[PDB]
């Protein structure tokens, strides 16, 4: 999930936008 | 600001700034 | 911290602190 | 929604928890 992709590993805009409404 | 390790309040802040008026969901459980 | 006007990053922060590991949804559009 | 209840008016724990997962 988001913690694994953005906290534990380096985050990206691509991934963050996956969590926008 | 997005291309780093972002945790806790720092991650929530990034989501807030990226997603704008759309808003977002923060589900560290999933 | 919850019993005031909370907007933008301030609201997101309050949700973060209240909801903990559950997480939350911030949907200013709804 | 949450903006109306917590930004435009005074927020509460009761209402904030309505938006927890």
């Amino acid at each position: 999930g988001i913690v694994e992709q953005c906290c534990t590993s380096i985050c990206s805009l691509y991934q963050l936008e996956n969590y926008c409404n | 600001f997005v291309n780093q390790h972002l945790c806790g309040s720092h991650l929530v802040e990034a989501l807030y700034l990226v997603c704008g008026e759309r808003g977002f969901f923060y589900t560290p459980k999933t």
